[PDB]
């Protein structure tokens, strides 16, 4: 009297990407090749900022100008996996058995 | 027979040690395999993967050079306990905590560990300067007081090996240290690390002295209790071990002298004077070569021991 | 405006509170235990949020800013690891308890 | 405070960022910011 | 490098005990690729046992940390000084490893039945270095307050000797050592001849202390006492002469021996799965 | 059951795990994703270990807040608002009074040292370090 075995299942990863996501609505993506040879970003606002002439005799705000800039982020992120040496010492051989 | 043959022709060919060159100005397919390293990194696809040889097993090989991996040391610390604007290459200390089972460890910097022996009485102003509250670092050390006065820290402290990667981690700081093997840097650029010593600290023990030149100069670390409290001078020296502990003794036989006169060994525990360890070996032509530590507004002098090789030791007692 | 306190023997520089609760927190404490009080006692932490309502708002989201409990445990304790402990908390932003 | 002002060809926007500027550059929104009256607010020498 | 080592010999018992100890290191003969059922270790030193002989053995043959184990065979890795290994601290007295400690390899203390596995595979103690000299002292200074009260009953209390002696407390951790209440007299046991060892150390030793002040400053005068400083000066030559080598040879060799002998060193402990990411030094 | 001369006034805290609403507006920031770099980082004889590395680095290009986070719903409350007052036994372990057969009458008498297992917090302790649900300090 036998011990059947059913079926063996697995389940298939599905693949998930940024861009593929409605995440990505939130922010705009560039593929930059080389991001560990840069150590610091840089974008510069200039805000030239209109202003009402008063007749009321005020001390009167000439014409400004803001420069704010906004220094870029770095994340850096990092898993580990694992590989065992014997399923490395077979992957670097050539078999002729079955 | 002829599958051996096949199996030893690739196990045959040893490193090129040798090459006769004609000229250097034609820069051969040969001199250029016998120049090429492997590197340890790649891009995550399988063409980079199978030309950097990280797949191959025991050593990196595209398809035993003197070239051995490091290890790394990876430390789960407190985040107020380490400052992240230190050097990347400076040696670190481990204090074996008395509690069982906590998940946070206690690492120390030279200048981390010197406020530990100040408090209770240059670096000092930088010590001062870049851990603004000593007492976060008096209780990572549950009985310091108590623990230097029966002279059984050197015990307590392990050598971890320089840092080299240290993710700014907020509640619970993570910092990757070389606890033995070629320091090198883990960084997507490969860059060198350069061992830190503050200099104040940083004692040499080849020009104390003032025609044998030996290739190797290690590095060593002395905690030694004093009257004023404990000590960290870093001594670099060209000979072993058996040598490096005899001309220790001479070196501190004054200070034997002192705590055996401002002091009395009343007790069995006093009469130990200190113990040293070796950090490492570094190469004796071109080592210590010395640079500065410019934080915020103040700048020590430090000294930077380039292409170390970090390999720590228990131990060895000075008396 | 009519009264200066409801309490003098809490609401004061050196009084009965500021012996017990008015203790610098830190992560390498013996007990690390989590009093709810500290958050209303520590002078380090009552001049923490001197600083611009932007900055101050900044600094409200971008961290853990101040005195978290931790969850799912027995007995509350103030956080160490912070990895996968994200909470927000207003009891630290305006000082007052319901 | 951590800002440079060259005579940098501007690409010309037309996001409402005018909007709660002087008030949020005051309470500091903003990490480093030059705010330029006058006759700073100029195309500055090369 | 080729670092198997394929030893060839067990039925199902005897496996399922081998697989209990799959992942501990044992020591080999010899550094060869197919070797014998005897070539592994302390089966032919420990089996009366003294303790210098097994340290002997210890420190002088080549170790292995095994890895699988076959109904014939059992695939074991030799360890070299080059590379780096992966144990597991998988012993009966059980010691919490932790990160960064120098690992010793001492031979079996705390009895034959808590390390072997008789098919007789007799592994060693694997244990760190400041547990390995903690209960070194506390089983020689057990072996020594033992051998006063078989000598003398007055002397020592044993309840006195095993308040001490049989605990140990290293990073907070508790342990309680099975120590051998009756040792058995003229020797017969383990330990027998190292704690006669340094009885020999310590009475030859005021006979030499003052044997080099007189030969050959003050300060080391002063923190012995003025009696065993002063204390004979008239001895035979040729018996001083012998009694200075044979003190000499019990004073190099039993330091050797405190240095712990075989020294491995783990970087990365991990007790969610036992495994310590060692090399040897 | 008499009242003494003080009256006391007790603070607690309430961990309420809510499920926040995270807005993000369309191209706030601009994200500079970098390649992923494979580094081998233990080569130990029995499993070598690969550590996948990847670098991102963003740069909001607005000037004021461009999100917003709200709680949509109580999922639960976790601590019971209830009635655990921590003991200062525990707190400050090294206090004590002058005489100690008085010491063992008060923690006699109140609940001192009721537990002493866990003395900081249990996610930092290892593997292998009360039936309700965490138990909310009440603070006199």
């Amino acid at each position: 009297k036998f011990e059947v075995l059913l079926g063996v299942y697995t389940n298939a990863i599905q693949y998930v990407r940024f861009l593929e996501t409605a995440l990505a609505v939130s922010c705009v993506n560039t593929e930059f090749k080389d991001l560990s040879r840069m150590t610091d970003g840089k974008i510069q606002f200039r805000i030239s900022v209109p202003t009402i002439a008063h007749g009321d005799g005020r001390r009167p705000s000439k014409q400004r100008t803001f420069i704010v800039v906004k220094n870029c982020h770095k994340h850096h992120i990092s898993t580990e996996m694992e590989l065992s040496m014997l399923d490395l010492e077979i992957l670097h051989s050539i078999p002729e058995t079955p | 027979r002829r599958r051996l043959q096949r199996r030893i022709a690739g196990l045959l060919p040893p490193p090129a040690r040798r090459l006769n060159i004609s000229r250097g100005s034609e820069f051969t397919r040969d001199v250029r395999g016998l120049v090429e390293e492997h590197a340890q990194a790649s891009s995550l696809s399988a063409a980079a993967v199978w030309r950097a040889g990280l797949l191959a097993p025991g050593e990196v090989a595209v398809a035993w050079s003197g070239w051995r991996p490091p290890v790394f040391g990876d430390f789960l610390i407190h985040a107020s306990s380490f400052n992240n604007a230190e050097a990347t290459g400076t040696p670190l200390f481990q204090f074996k905590q008395s509690d069982p089972f906590s998940g946070v460890d206690a690492v120390f910097t030279p200048l981390s560990l010197f406020i530990l022996m100040n408090h209770g009485r240059g670096l000092t102003r930088m010590a001062n300067l870049l851990y603004d509250s000593p007492a976060t670092l008096a209780d990572l050390v549950p009985d310091f007081g108590r623990l230097v006065a029966d002279r059984r820290f050197h015990n307590f402290i392990t050598p971890v090996g320089p840092l080299v990667e240290n993710i700014k981690s907020t509640y619970l700081n993570k910092i990757t240290t070389v606890v033995h093997g070629p320091v090198v840097s883990k960084a997507i650029p490969r860059s060198t690390v350069k061992v830190t010593v503050p200099q104040e600290a940083f004692v040499d023990l080849d020009a104390w002295l003032s025609q044998p030149c030996p290739a190797d100069a290690r590095l060593y670390v002395a905690l030694t209790y004093e009257e004023a409290g404990p000590r960290f001078t870093f001594f670099q020296s060209s000979r072993g071990h058996c040598q490096i502990m005899n001309i220790l003794r001479i070196y501190y036989s004054p200070s034997i002298m002192h705590r055996y006169a401002v002091v009395q060994p009343l007790h069995i525990e006093e009469l130990t004077f200190g113990a040293v360890a070796c950090l490492g070996t570094f190469s004796a032509t071109d080592g210590w070569r010395r640079s500065a530590f410019n934080y915020r507004g103040s700048s020590l002098p430090v000294v930077e021991i380039d292409s170390f090789y970090s390999n720590v030791s228990d131990w060895e007692v000075i008396l | 405006e009519y009264r200066s306190t409801v309490n003098p023997w809490a609401s004061q520089l050196g009084s009965l509170g500021d012996i017990m609760y008015n203790s610098s927190y830190r992560q390498t404490a013996v007990p690390g235990l989590y009093s709810p009080c500290r958050a209303f006692f520590n002078k380090e932490e009552l001049l923490r949020n001197n600083r611009g309502l932007y900055n101050m708002v900044n600094e409200y989201s971008q961290r853990l800013g101040g005195h978290p409990a931790t969850s799912n445990t027995e007995v509350q304790f103030v956080v160490i690891a912070g990895t996968d402990v994200f909470l927000e908390q207003p009891c630290s932003f305006l000082q007052e308890a319901f | 405070e951590g800002v440079e002002n060259r005579p940098f060809p501007y690409l010309t926007v037309d996001a409402d960022l005018l909007s709660n500027l002087r008030q949020s550059a005051a309470e500091g929104l903003f990490h480093s910011f030059d705010l330029l009256v006058g006759k700073d607010a100029r195309e500055a020498g090369i | 490098m080729d670092l198997k080592v394929v030893v060839s010999l067990l039925y199902t018992d005897e496996i399922a005990k081998m697989q209990q100890r799959i992942g501990c290191i044992l020591p080999l003969a010899s550094t060869h690729g197919t070797q014998n059922v005897q070539g592994l270790g302390l089966g032919q030193v420990y089996s009366v046992p003294d303790y210098v002989s097994m340290y002997n053995y210890l420190s002088d043959c080549t170790l292995a940390v095994l890895d699988e184990v076959s109904v014939d065979s059992l695939i074991l890795t030799k360890i070299v000084p080059g590379q780096t290994y992966a144990i597991k601290n998988k012993y009966q007295p059980f010691f919490q490893w932790h990160g960064t400690g120098s690992l010793s390899v001492m031979p079996p203390v705390f009895g034959r039945e808590h390390a072997t596995v008789k098919l007789d595979i007799v592994f060693p103690m694997v244990l760190p270095t400041p547990i390995a000299e903690e209960v070194l002292q506390k089983i020689l200074l057990f072996n020594v307050y033992s051998r006063v009260v078989m000598q003398a009953p007055g002397n020592a209390d044993m309840l006195d000797v095993h308040m001490h002696l049989g605990s140990v407390s290293y990073l907070g951790h508790h342990y309680e050592l099975a120590l051998p209440e009756v040792p058995g007299p003229l020797g017969l046991a383990l330990l027998d001849n190292l704690s006669l060892y340094f009885c020999i150390m310590v009475t030859l030793l005021p006979r030499a202390s003052m044997r080099l002040v007189r030969g050959l400053n003050l300060f080391q005068e002063m923190v012995p006492d003025e009696i065993a400083r002063i204390d004979l000066d008239d001895l035979s030559v040729a018996d001083d002469l012998s009694r200075m080598r044979v003190m000499m040879t019990y004073l190099q060799s039993l330091a050797s021996l405190f240095n712990l002998g075989p020294r491995l060193a783990t970087a990365a402990y991990s007790q969610e799965t036992l495994t310590a990411t060692c090399w040897l030094r | 059951k008499i009242h003494p001369g003080v009256a006391m006034t007790v603070v607690r805290t309430d961990e309420i795990l809510s499920e926040n609403i995270l807005f993000s507006s369309r191209a706030s920031t601009s994200m500079f994703i970098g390649t992923p770099n494979v580094s081998r980082r233990e080569a130990r004889v029995d499993a070598v270990t690969f550590e996948v590395h990847h670098e991102m680095a963003s740069i909001d290009t607005g000037l004021s807040y461009s999100s917003t986070m709200t709680p949509a719903r109580v999922a639960a409350i976790t601590t019971d608002m209830g009635i655990h007052t921590q003991d200062f036994f525990s707190v400050f372990p090294a206090e004590a009074f002058g005489n100690q057969q008085v010491n063992d009458y008060i923690k006699a008498k109140v609940g001192a040292q009721r537990n002493g297992t866990l003395l900081r917090d249990p996610r930092t302790y290892l593997a292998g370090m009360l039936c309700h649900g965490q138990q909310a300090t009440c603070e006199i």
